[PDB]
């Protein structure tokens, strides 16, 4: 399951 | 001209480029006075906007694929979900702290403490501790009286032994509140008609131990009532807290109004009640005596939290005004003596909560 938030 | 409460505007979210279409119950969360989170689609891309209330003019936007976002009350730790997929992130560490996959969609969730998330599904309520490798634990099964309600809130006492789930629905063309009060120790549910509630700790003079109080407000057929009840057997040695019932007034032009939020000040031992259609009420926690009533707005305040600084209540309305109400510590005792003509209450509150103005009565 992919992260539900992107910090990039 | 002196009022027993103080209003304060902290923020207009439209001054930060928040689109008013995202200022509502399902897209804006305020789990404590420290942060507001807003979910916005900006082009194709879902984002969360995080407003640090200590640095409000510098919000951070981050892409998400979550259907819901709730910030921890104390820490830049965010809980995100998409259907059954739950994730916890420490934002400063850019790190996934915890993940869990539920077997039911979570229709409502919120932080009930510094370290615990409450999850409501179609049929049950769970607590998920952030300690170690804890996974969600079922607290109780939902009562049939809340079946097909919009879940609007969940609250607990300090020790998480008394749990209260609140739903609303349209019945006979009014908004009817259905609450479920659960005893963790006795494993029994009590359905209660109610619109808004809070627990509170209150130490009666002549008691060694605090009492655990359950306060709720309802607009029933009987009309507006507020109740203050001790839950659980008093600590041994303690006198029991005598139950209070008092009326909640609605004016004739607010025939469709009802309570939507309650916060209790443990500094002042007062109950703040806010109605759907913009009225504020202040009640004494000890006696239930109505201290004050007034219209804030025509505007619905759709989310509230404790305001730690003022021991008050903070909220957001559909315009994006971030507004707090607290006791005006300088006026409350003069106001109760002179305007309410209740020197008895005035004097009790003066010594109980160490306030000024009962020197002269």
């Amino acid at each position: 399951a992919a992260d539900l938030i992107d910090f990039s | 001209q002196i009022l027993p409460i103080r209003f304060q505007e902290h923020l207009q979210l439209q001054n930060l480029g928040i689109n008013p279409a995202n200022i509502g119950f399902s897209t804006l969360t305020m789990e404590s006075d420290k942060f507001i989170c807003i979910r916005e689609k900006v082009g194709e891309q879902a984002q969360v906007v995080i407003i640090d209330m200590n640095d409000p003019s510098n919000p951070i936007r981050r892409p998400i694929s979550a259907d819901s976002a709730i910030m921890n009350p104390a820490s830049k730790v965010i809980a995100l979900k998409a259907g059954k997929t739950l994730q916890i992130f420490n934002i400063e560490m850019k790190s996934k702290m915890k993940a869990h996959t539920m077997t039911d969609d979570v229709t409502f969730w919120k932080w009930i403490s510094l370290n615990t998330v409450a999850l409501v599904t179609d049929n049950a309520v769970y607590h998920w501790s952030m300690e170690g490798e804890s996974q969600p634990v079922k607290m109780f099964d939902r009562h049939s009286s809340l079946a097909g309600c919009q879940i609007i809130n969940y609250r607990t006492d300090a020790k998480q032994k008394w749990l209260l789930l609140t739903g609303i629905s349209a019945q006979q063309n009014r908004v009817v509140g259905a609450m479920q009060l659960y005893s963790v120790d006795r494993k029994v549910s009590q359905p209660i008609e109610g619109h808004a509630a809070s627990f509170a700790q209150f130490k009666m003079e002549g008691n060694a131990e605090e009492s655990t109080l359950f306060c709720f407000a309802v607009r029933g057929q009987a009309g507006g009532k507020l109740h203050i009840i001790e839950v659980g057997t008093p600590p041994t040695g303690n006198q029991p807290f005598p139950k209070k019932a008092v009326d909640v007034f609605f004016p004739p032009e607010a025939q469709n109004d009802f309570p939507v939020a309650m916060q209790i000040s443990e500094k002042h031992d007062v109950v703040f009640l806010i109605t759907k259609y913009g009225y504020i009420h202040l009640y004494d926690l000890e006696t239930g005596t109505c201290i004050y009533m007034n219209r804030i707005s025509g505007e619905t305040i759709f989310v509230t939290a404790p305001h730690e600084a003022t021991a008050g209540i903070i909220g957001v309305n559909r315009k994006g005004q971030v507004l707090s109400v607290c006791v005006e510590e300088e006026n409350i005792i003069p106001y109760i003596t002179n305007v309410l003509q209740n020197p008895d209450l005035a004097l009790r509150m003066a010594v109980r909560n160490n306030l000024a103005g009962a020197e002269e009565l």
